[PDB]
RNA sequence: GUAAAGCGCACGCAGGCGGUUUGUUAAGUCAGAUGUGAAAUCCCCGGGCUCAACCUGGGAACUGCAUCUGAUACUGGCAAGCUUGAGUCUCGUAGAGGGGGGUAGAAUUCCAGGUGUAGCGGUGAAAUGCGUAGAGAUCUGGAGGAAUACCGGUGGCGAAGGCGGCCCCCUGGACGAAGACUGACGCUCAGGUGCGAAAGCGUGGGGAGCAAACAGGAUUAGAUACCCUGGUAGUCCACGCCGUAAACGAUGUCGACUUGGAGGUUGUGCCCUUGAGGCGUGGCUUCCGGAGCUAACGCGUUAAGUCGACCGCCUGGGGAGUAC
């Protein structure tokens, strides 16, 4: 947990009496994530991902926040590991049956622009269909190749991706989040108290967990 | 004012288990402790202890299990201003046996099954199931 | 409330010894003071209802105090009454 | 809480309940036993009428009352203490808390006079009304009554009602601090006692402004109203009476536990106090809100959450808080 010296705590004094059992201190007002009890869960919790991850574990990564977003793609795309960094959809998991309809569309429409099959129609209806991918791939992208609910799941911070967490446990999908102070851990079965952001805190555990998920498959 | 010390212990306990509080404290006394000993030798709390020298304390450590606390139901019975005394064959059966009823017998603060098998009645105290 | 002098003074006079204001007998006397004195303040004005509260309160307290004495020591009780010319 | 329902609030007798340790007792409490608890019913097992209803053998039951023998944890009696409950003291703390007496300035109206001239006032317009007997406006002097701009607020005090200028006098309560002291002296309380907004009633004062009544004027189909011009009671005062209010947090009192965040109020401990600055830690008080509670709204450590002691009240709507 030596590397842990690059994220420490966060959040001034809003916190939540639920994350209290995970606070090192509160210097200069802002609390301090108890890195000491974070280490146990660092591995133990992380190890569990490797489990299902072994059998093409569809580990779905989440995080729409500025920092994470642009990075989530890299960390997750490191393998079968799916991800979503563009605002969670209402039912993209639970309403998969109906949400997938967009996936199919995105796919076929994607091929439209792929080979000689998109070039035609008036610039209007022609360019109109371009827009779709310009957005559909934004959210359906890191899931278009997914064939049903993910083997598991993994989100950066639950307090922001609340919607995602709910759809998961509602379907019966394990949750691994790195919520810090101001966050409800009860919504996660594998809590990892750590800065909800931090340039390092994000990329760190991102690829760190991706390892036992991509490099962890035998 | 504290017209019923017994209840407090019981109330304190249930509230704790619901508050996920590790243990609990309170000004112990003869009965208070004796009662706690029943909760201990039965299985409802981690343990208990009487701190303080001139001022009695009580380290009634609450116990928990899986995704829930142990004591799921604990209320008063022989409350004051309405004391209840029952005979041997007149002893209740908390949760068809799954639970217990702390009773004050002429021998000691036993349990429903206990005092009952011994063959004696006694003032109930609570139905900590 | 009461004159610092007369206060401490009246204490030593009934205290079980010295510097024991909490003393039972002491309370009565010390209380009877403002009681027997307020009479004047109340004799005048009269419509000083709010102030009456304090009187009536401390008044009842004397009773609740004397009853105790008579319950945990009939001796001192029967005595204090005399020196204070109480009981009708 | 809003459905029926928290007494307007206090104080407190009876009554109910009673922190803590030991000894003692053994009344309640438990156990054992002996009486008595009629038989028949009821119940169980078993018989007799071809069965059943029915009749019957035995037992159980008879929840009970008493006596005797014990058991002593718990309630109770007693004796002895204890200190955390309550209270006493010392010292401070803030305050529209109360009764009494003063007192200042701002304005209103009225009176007198100077100046000045044809309006003023009022409304949606008006009109009544006040003005040449000189108003209004303006200035000077004076008379008097009621209320205290600003400070002032999510503020403070109080049992409730309620309480704002300043000054003094008499006076009650709340809070913190360190401690010193008494030693369970406590909580609650039917009846009872006392306090009770405004309006109202009595006697005698006072009376500027406002204003039920009443009187005009206008509005309107009408307008016993809203609006305008006047104006009596009253409002103010002293003592007495009346006891009601959406007397409302529509939420009885006392005690104990149950995550948090934000802010006001006042006390106290500490920090280069070098600062108002910072940290704590008491009482009070707003706002948001979790768990839980709720029919929902919502309440939420000031609960309507989780418990305990005591009290009040509710039992469909109308008739009716009416009659007697
Ligand atoms: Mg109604
Ligand atoms: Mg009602
Ligand atoms: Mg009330
Ligand atoms: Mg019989
Ligand atoms: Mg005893
Ligand atoms: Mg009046
Ligand atoms: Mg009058
Ligand atoms: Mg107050
Ligand atoms: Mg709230």
């Amino acid at each position: 947990m030596l590397k842990a010296g690059v994220h420490f705590g966060h959040q001034t004094r809003y916190w939540n009496p639920k994350m209290k059992p995970f606070i090192f201190g509160a210097r200069n007002k802002v609390h301090i994530i108890n890195l000491e009890k974070t280490v146990p869960m660092f591995n133990e919790a992380l190890a569990e991902l490797n489990k299902i991850a072994s059998r093409k574990g569809k580990i779905l990564f989440v995080g729409t926040k500025r920092a994470a977003s642009e990075a989530v793609k890299d960390a997750a795309l490191s393998c079968d590991q799916f991800f979503v960094n563009h605002r969670w959809l209402g039912g993209m998991l639970t309403n998969w049956k109906t949400v997938r309809q967009s996936i199919k569309r995105l796919k076929d429409l994607e091929t439209q622009s792929q080979d000689g099959t998109f070039d035609k129609l008036t610039k209007k209806e022609a360019l109109m269909r371009t827009r779709e991918l310009e957005k559909l791939e934004n959210s359906l992208g890191g899931i278009k190749d997914m064939g049903g609910l993910p083997d598991a799941l993994f989100v950066i911070d639950a307090d922001h991706e609340h919607i995602a967490i709910k759809e998961a446990n509602n379907l019966g999908i394990p949750v691994f989040a790195i919520v810090d102070t101001n966050s409800d851990p009860d919504g996660v079965d594998f809590v990892i108290p750590g800065n909800d952001d931090a340039i390092r805190a994000v990329t760190l555990y991102l690829g760190a967990v991706a390892a036992t998920v991509r490099e962890g498959r035998s | 004012s504290m017209q019923d010390p017994i209840a407090d212990m019981l109330t304190r306990i249930r509230n704790g288990q619901a508050a996920n509080k590790a243990a609990v404290t309170m000004p112990s006394s003869k009965l208070k402790v004796a009662i706690a000993n029943v909760l201990k030798e039965e299985g409802f709390i981690e343990d208990f202890k009487v701190e303080g020298d001139t001022k009695p304390e009580l380290e009634l450590t609450l116990k928990y299990f899986q995704g829930k606390a142990v004591v799921e139901s604990i209320q008063r019975v022989s409350r004051p201003g309405l004391r209840i005394y029952k005979r041997k064959d007149e002893l209740p059966k908390v949760m068809a046996g799954l639970g217990i009823a702390v009773v004050s017998t002429s021998k000691g603060v036993m349990t429903d099954r206990a005092a009952r098998q011994a063959g004696l009645g006694g003032e109930i105290i609570c139905y900590v199931a | 409330s009461l004159s610092t002098e007369a206060t401490a003074k009246i204490v030593s006079e009934f205290g079980r010894d010295a510097n024991d204001t909490g003393s039972t007998e002491v309370q009565v006397a010390l209380l009877t003071a403002q009681i027997n004195h307020l009479q004047g303040h109340f004799a005048e004005h009269k419509k000083d209802h709010h102030s009456r509260r304090g009187l009536l309160r401390m008044v009842s307290q004397r009773r609740k105090l004397l009853d105790y004495l008579k319950r945990k020591d009939v001796a001192r009780y029967t005595r204090l009454i005399e020196r204070l010319g109480l009981r009708r």
